[PDB]
């Protein structure tokens, strides 16, 4: 009665997905294959993940969607074939060169369609949707331009559901591409009004949290996309098992949300650990608890003590006592480091979940009694919007590759307007904070 | 005839009365096929409060179970006694509120409440006088204080006779555990204030302290609190289903402890409360348990009868008993506080004794106490409601719905005329 | 919204065929003839290599064993994902002739037993719901 | 290579790491304990000679 | 035990013939040497419909085959499934036609009509209640067109009132293949709608269309046009052949199909239609079977029902699916595309449920609809033969025979009178 | 003695027939071989099968039904499964085509060469009868064997057996849940002739027995077989005052005596209704007013009509097992007491109950729950004329323009016969007017 369905846009997209449907898969005893292994000796936590077309087989609810035809022809040849839908793994043929104007008004105009369509036949087997979960980046071009497309393309649609967003950040100082400030700059003006909770993941955060936590000095996006499927997991897993009190998808908006304009949370997946920290610590509610408001386990690159906590949401797995968790609560609340916004008395939202976490058999994380994910609303994203303002400023300032974008079709003052957006969110956080 | 409509409201309501059908069907003797398996009549005598005979002398519960998700619903009725309930009363929607007052109250909340008058219509028209109507739900939550409002209020009007009494969970001190509690808390109490005849409000970190504090319990988890708030709704109703040497029904317990109308919200709680070490060093008598029953550590809410005066006080005795025991027991404490009692109500101690003990205790005792301690928890519920109403948070999902600041600003005003109220019958004086 | 449409089908890879009117599909894929995409081997990744690879002649062949030199093609998601080789059933492997089909390329071999048995076993209502009412008032077993 | 830290076996994701959370004398039995009425009588009755 | 007697006229009748009875062949677990290797007994029940008992378990086809030339005999015999025929029903004779329906009709097709002739009547005396006749052929060509269309004329004087269903490959916009097609599309079906019941007119550019959009199969050849063929075939006569919940053959069709006698022109299709990479993954549901029966690109003629309004409609669903469902289904399309359908004519749609799903599928559906979009077909072979008629191009070939320019004619009046037909009742008024 | 034959004509006849016959089998105690399998037999009792079954003297019961239709299809589906050998094999009557969903086709050309040997056949059950209670006439309106041949069959045994109880089960069109064209045509020609040889007109329809599925048994996506089982415990609940011994025991005589005020107003209304499911069945108290009120509910008639909208004018309340007088009254004086439901002005007395001690039994191969108390309520009432004139309205909108008329014309009938059954029904109807003013 209660499914998500999951918009995979991009080539980070395509790979969180892969890292997040082999989570998904052996989490609920599913083979590559797509079948069961029966065993005889009930389970029914897969009806939000995997339609069952019957035949003995489970399908997932995702939508695999990409203009360059690489990494999701890497996904469709590859161990996950004979499970995915081979008419939910949408392709373009031509790229989109990390232009915003190529992912929104040149190529995609043609698929976009398409891929509405497998969301429409998608919504229409459920019974229920709570929502959508979108994984993309602002890097530009598909996961910029098309998710965003996809966004309005959505919301004029079926609006009053859940469009939750897995967005990959870009970094502080390091990123990959060059255009990603003007990529990033014009996504959220487009994609800020039709939202609902859209939340963001650094690749130095998790970077510094494998270099630390799991000892993987050279780490790859496996275990980045391991890590982020672990935290879909564990904000899903009350909609998926049963437990203590639950928080599905629309308390997610209403709990995190104070505002129309501000809707922007951080993970924090922190019990983080390998085999012999693990073996050597005593790992409970307390502890677990306390790592998840380190500056250190943060999921994006910014400063929290430097910012005001607007809201926090609790998301606890496995073996966990409740009144641990109010106990550590009020330790938190007695504590000076973390900073609460004065118009906010209560500011938790507490799930407890009786599923403990699942460890792929290869990987970093350890198998651990309790799990904590924190959906912590605050206001130190003001400074990663201030940098890349600054950033964009600077490209901006002698028309450093905008003749790419005017020649594809975009207009020149649509830089200005998304400049104007960002600037009227930077005040939005200022008079938040005050 | 006194039967009481039994509602479960929201995740914590549905769980706390799967609680209570369980310990209520332990006391009656109901086994989770629906028969009988007691040892002695009285079990029998008087089913008919809250079971309902089907085909074959099987029982049912006149429970109506609801929730906008099957969720907690899903898992009341897979785990045991869950296949007693009625398969028709297990009313749901498809969607879900979650902590969305407005949601609950005004979408599709108030169209799946017409199928749920329907069921209570159908469940009081299959009777012959009822008592009146109790239901569980939670302040500060989601559908509870939504939905169970809203069935406040309708079922308020359509039998604007009966003895209605909301349990209710009230938001907590310390800890959050939800942000929009003080929103959800006084939206939902401005429809308690004027429609429910009596509340016996529950506090959830003062249950942990009462299990962490006189029981020990190391982890109790929910459904240890679950059950020791169940004890005192099988107290506050065991004079109405078993016999006694004095008697006192839901409507003369609300005569004799409700002053003023607008002046019904009471505390429970339930002293024969032992730890596991100590309960063979402990004896069970009539004056320890008076002493367990005005023990400030025994409250339920999030209240201190020391910064307060008690109005009333209700004491619902079980088992064999001599009566001048309460009786002095309850002098004593009268003429030992005279500082926390009211000077103008001479001895305002209601004492009601039956004659059967619930089971595996001699002797038992719940004491339901309305007081002007009540006054403390509203008020940090109102500020912390103007707290966030002053910079208008977490209000456009209330706006943007359809309700508008006028009725957040008339419920702010009544909740504190109330707690004026409270504060002047505490202020007032007998001369 | 036009009326009479049940899905919206694509390409082999992106292209979508004009659903409402009939003008330019002799430019749209498949009657297009000036492309290149249709006279590859499936191991290519153009036209329709998913569906031809999912025939019966592409999966009954299994695969070899790799090569001396695959350390130089190993792949993050070849190495991370792992998989073994894929043990192709014998009854796809041997294969004799294909059986009863319906409509072209409608390749039952694949097919589970569970679903295979509901046609296989001829399902007709007056026999199956009027049968002797003393074998329905408790399950056959097999 | 995570070996000479752990002992000498330990299948890693075989064994859950953390403390568990021991479960005893819930309040079930001790509210409302299943001793039904003649049982709790005898148990009252010893004693009272004295 | 009706009987349906088979005849293929011409290549292309000869092809789709010979695929007709593989598939029907393996649907009542026949082998090719001809014995039985089925498994239940639904397939032996009915097997005298097309089968005439032979010695031992072998089974004879009830099909008569002709054709002027051998070129195409030989083949259809050497191939598979070709040695089930019995050698006495393969007429054939020197010269052949070659989309020279003078020749066809008047000249070198008249010698072999007295044959098969005798053929068709011996096959129709071994029958004993002879439901009707089917005929496969291709308008456009010489044996296929002409001589069928004689066999029609000559079955239609011996048998006046036993049912008659052509099959009919008619000309496309764009493939063509012939520069004297439209002459013999025009002068065959100017027999056909005169003297024929059921005209089904099976497009080849639209095959394509269907074979590629839905099935992929970038080379989509030959027989496989013909194995879709075949199973419309097979799903149009499956309630003759097999139980079902409410059965409905030939002629119930017919009454529930055709308004007025000239109105008989149809367009057929078969929707359990899916790709190769995902038959593992589709549900075949029936509201799913329904989407894909009423999509457009989904018909066998090559006209958009969607420039039309459809007049009669019928459903053969075969499996095990709950009747509710299906007319349900049924009011929702109606209901929906209500401005494509005719205002004074309620239940456009007739239902024929049976029990038996094809072979190697778990639940199918065959659509036939008497839409008058087929008007745009008829329309455009009136354009080509006015384009090619009034130079008088291509017609020395046909008038060496004996015929006239009066035929020509008089079939430009009677496709004309048909298109007015269809042409006013896609917009005349109730009231 | 008190003996009735079954006559199922048509396809949707012999469907409703073979759950019929295997739930009087269950009845009975019947099994499917023909014989009693109660081995120890024992006498004290046991005539209550006579009005279905016949002693051939060697313990094999063979049923007083003929299965009828024109094509050889669903009766030899009949004549294959496992109720092969307790039908005696002259009584599977069939033809060679069928009537092809034509009332002329029906009634007047492949129609007039079976009717002698289905005559022949009710003949020799008739004579192999001590008394005959009636018939039970079993078609569908839909068309074709149940339309033309129906009404041939009944007007040759108005003809041959005169004054006789006619009960027929009519499969009537749903207003807009259909699976034919001219269903119209064949119900409008069919009314005209089945009018004047007739004298109960039993109503079902297909898409209400959807609408009970779908609401109390909440079958969401049901098949023929759980109607026929339904419409089978309606005549099983009608024949249970003949076969059972009860209370009160309302025969055909009796139940048409106290039915029908006017001999054109023999078109009642079946409700059969503790009708819920196992899974919420048992939790309820089922009493007597509990199905009495169950039946007096507009949304549990077996026909498409709200009875909201006419008048009520007779009522006849079987009821079934464990069921006292005291009850039916109070129920009875409750209904009485209802205010929306309006009883006509010239009927005070508009309630004829009666009491059957056997309880219904339920079918394994069914969803119908194990029920101790039953009632079906059968109501003459004034609510069908609505259904008329929806069928009036499809009947003149076809044939302002004259569709699908030339395979009745050249094919037997004239062209007036569709002009004179529909004035014929639009005198019913005014009929129905003027009993309800
Ligand atoms: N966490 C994580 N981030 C990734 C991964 N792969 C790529 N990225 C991010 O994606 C950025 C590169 O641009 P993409 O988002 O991949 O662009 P795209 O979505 O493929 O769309 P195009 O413009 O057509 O290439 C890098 O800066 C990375 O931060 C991954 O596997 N895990
Ligand atoms: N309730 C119910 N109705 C049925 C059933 N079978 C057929 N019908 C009805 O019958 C109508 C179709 O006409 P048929 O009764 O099958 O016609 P026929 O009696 O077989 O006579 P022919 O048309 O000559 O074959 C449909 O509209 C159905 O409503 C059944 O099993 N149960
Ligand atoms: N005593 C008790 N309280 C509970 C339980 N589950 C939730 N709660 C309380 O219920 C409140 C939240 O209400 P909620 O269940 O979310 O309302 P809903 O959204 O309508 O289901 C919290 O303050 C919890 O303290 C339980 O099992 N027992
Ligand atoms: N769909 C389909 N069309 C065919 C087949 N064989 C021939 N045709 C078509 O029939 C037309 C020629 O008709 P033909 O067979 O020569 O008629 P004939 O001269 O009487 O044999 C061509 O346009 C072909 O496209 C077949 O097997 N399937
Ligand atoms: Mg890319
Ligand atoms: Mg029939």
């Amino acid at each position: 009665m209660r499914e998500c369905i999951s918009i995979h846009v991009g080539q980070a997209g395509v790979q969180i997905g892969n890292a997040c449907w082999e989570l998904y898969c052996l989490e609920h005893g599913i083979q590559p294959d797509g079948q069961m292994p029966s065993d005889k000796t009930g389970d029914d936590s897969f009806n939000t993940f995997f339609s069952e077309t019957g035949a003995g087989k489970h399908v997932p609810r995702a939508v695999f969607v990409d203009l360059e035809p690489t990494v999701v022809d890497e996904v469709r040849t590859g161990t996950y074939r004979q499970l995915f839908h081979p008419e939910q793994l949408i392709t373009g043929k031509e790229d989109a060169a990390n232009n915003y104007a190529r992912g929104h008004y040149t190529i995609g105009k043609e698929i976009v369609d398409l891929v509405l369509d497998r969301i429409r036949k998608l919504a229409d087997q459920c019974t229920g949707l709570q929502g959508f979960l979108i994984f993309h980046s602002f890097g530009g071009g598909t996961g910029s331009g098309f998710a965003s497309l996809l966004m309005e393309r959505l919301s004029v649609d079926y609006g009053k559901k859940s469009k939750l967003e897995f967005a990959i950040y870009p970094a502080p100082q390091i990123s990959t591409a060059v255009v990603e400030p003007y990529n990033t700059i014009l996504t959220t003006h487009t994609t800020l009004e039709h939202s609902d909770c859209a939340f963001m993941v650094d690749n130095e955060a998790i970077y510094d949290i494998c270099r630390r936590n799991l000892d993987i000095e050279r780490p790859t996006y496996t275990n980045l996309n391991r890590l982020i499927a672990q935290i879909v997991s564990s904000i899903t897993a009350s909609l998926r098992f049963d437990g203590a009190l639950n928080v599905d998808l629309t308390e997610f908006q209403t709990n995190l949300v104070p505002y129309p304009r501000i809707h922007f949370p951080l993970a924090t997946y922190a019990p983080v650990i390998s085999a012999e920290k693990a073996y050597h610590e005593q790992l409970s509610v307390a502890e677990i608890t306390n790592a998840c408001f380190e500056p250190a386990n943060q999921m994006v690159k910014c400063d929290p003590r430097h910012g005001k906590y607007m809201a926090c949401c609790m998301l606890y797995r496995g073996d966990v006592v409740p009144k641990d968790v109010n106990a550590a609560i009020a330790t938190i609340k007695t504590k000076r480091t973390i900073q609460f916004v004065d118009w906010c008395p209560t500011g938790f939202k507490v799930g407890i979940n009786y599923q403990p976490p699942t460890v792929v058999p290869g990987g970093d994380l350890a198998k651990v009694q309790r799990a904590v994910c924190m959906l912590s609303n605050t206001t130190a994203i003001a400074e990663a919007w201030a940098r890349l303002d600054h950033k964009f400023d600077l490209m901006y300032a002698k028309r450093a590759f905008v003749h790419w974008y005017v020649g594809e079709g975009m207009e020149e003052g649509e830089f200005s307007e998304a400049r104007e957006d960002l600037a009227a969110l930077e005040k939005d956080y200022e008079e938040v904070g005050v | 005839m006194r039967e009481i409509v039994h509602m479960q409201a929201g995740q914590c309501g549905n769980q706390i009365g799967a609680k209570f059908w369980e310990v209520i069907s332990d006391e009656h003797g109901i086994d989770p096929t629906g028969t009988y398996h007691g040892d002695s009549d009285l079990q029998l005598e008087r089913i008919n409060v809250y079971y309902n005979e089907a085909t074959g002398g099987k029982y049912v519960p006149r429970a109506v179970l609801v929730d906008l998700e099957p969720g907690t619903m899903d898992s009341v009725r897979s785990g045991p006694f869950g296949q007693i309930f009625r398969p028709d009363n297990f009313v749901f929607g498809q969607s879900g509120a979650g902590n969305n007052w407005a949601k609950g109250h005004y979408t599709e909340g108030a169209e799946l409440v017409d199928s749920v008058l329907d069921v209570v219509r159908k469940e009081a028209e299959s009777c012959d006088c009822l008592q009146g109507f109790q239901l569980t739900h939670s302040l500060g939550g989601g559908t509870g204080s939504g939905m169970g409002t809203l069935l406040i209020s309708k079922i308020r009007e359509e039998y604007p006779d009966r003895i209605m009494n909301t349990f209710s969970v009230v938001p907590s001190p310390k800890v959050s555990d939800t942000v929009v509690e003080p929103y959800n808390a006084t939206l939902s109490v401005h429809q308690l204030v004027e429609n429910t005849d009596e509340t016996y409000c529950i506090d959830n970190e003062a249950l942990y302290d009462i299990c962490f504090r006189t029981l020990k319990l190391t982890t109790p988890t929910y459904g240890d609190l679950n059950h020791l708030v169940s004890a005192t709704m099988s107290g506050v109703t065991t004079c109405l289903r078993f016999p006694g040497q004095l008697n006192a029904d839901l409507r003369k317990l609300a005569v004799n402890m409700v002053p003023f109308p607008r002046l019904h919200f009471f505390m429970p709680g339930f002293a024969p409360l032992t730890s596991r070490g100590s309960q063979q060093y402990r004896a069970l008598t009539v004056p320890e348990l008076t002493q367990q029953m005005f023990d400030a550590k025994n409250m339920m809410a999030a209240c201190d009868p020391r910064h307060g005066r008690y109005l009333t006080v209700a004491a619902i005795f079980r088992g064999r008993m001599s009566m001048k025991e309460v009786d002095e027991q309850m002098l004593n404490v009268q003429n030992k506080n005279s500082s926390y009692f009211v000077e103008w109500i001479p001895n305002n101690v209601k004492t009601a004794v039956c004659d059967i003990p619930p089971r595996g205790l001699k002797m038992s005792a719940t004491f339901i106490g309305n007081s002007t301690a009540i006054q403390e928890l509203f008020k940090r519920i109102s500020e912390q409601f103007t707290a966030m109403f002053r910079r208008k948070a977490f209000l456009h999902w209330y706006t943007g719905e359809g309700m508008d600041e006028m009725e957040f600003t008339e419920a702010e005003s009544n909740m504190n005329d109330l707690v004026s109220e409270y504060q002047q019958y505490q202020d007032a004086t007998a001369e | 919204e036009v009326a009479f449409r049940s899905m919206v089908r694509g390409s082999g890879l992106g292209e979508v065929w004009t659903h409402t009117t009939d003008l330019e599909k002799f430019q749209q894929y498949g009657w297009r003839t000036t492309t290149k995409e249709d006279c590859y081997t499936p191991d290519t990744l153009i036209g329709n290599w998913n569906e031809e690879r999912f025939d019966i002649k592409r999966i009954r062949v299994p695969k070899s064993l790799p090569s001396q030199y695959d350390h130089y093609f190993d792949t993050t998601q070849k190495s991370s994902y792992v998989s073994g080789p894929k043990p192709v059933p014998k009854h796809i492997l041997h294969l004799a002739a294909r059986e009863s089909r319906s409509f072209p390329a409608s390749q039952p071999e694949l097919d589970p037993p569970a679903v295979k048995e509901r046609y296989n076993s001829f399902e007709t209502t007056s026999r199956a719901s009027y049968v002797d009412p003393k074998l329905r008032k408790n399950p056959v077993h097999q | 290579d995570q070996r000479p830290g752990l002992p000498k076996d330990l299948n890693t994701l075989e064994k859950t790491f953390g403390t568990p959370n021991i479960f005893d004398c819930s309040a079930g039995e001790l509210v409302s304990p299943a001793k039904t009425y003649q049982q709790v009588y005898v148990e009252s009755e010893e004693g009272r000679e004295l």
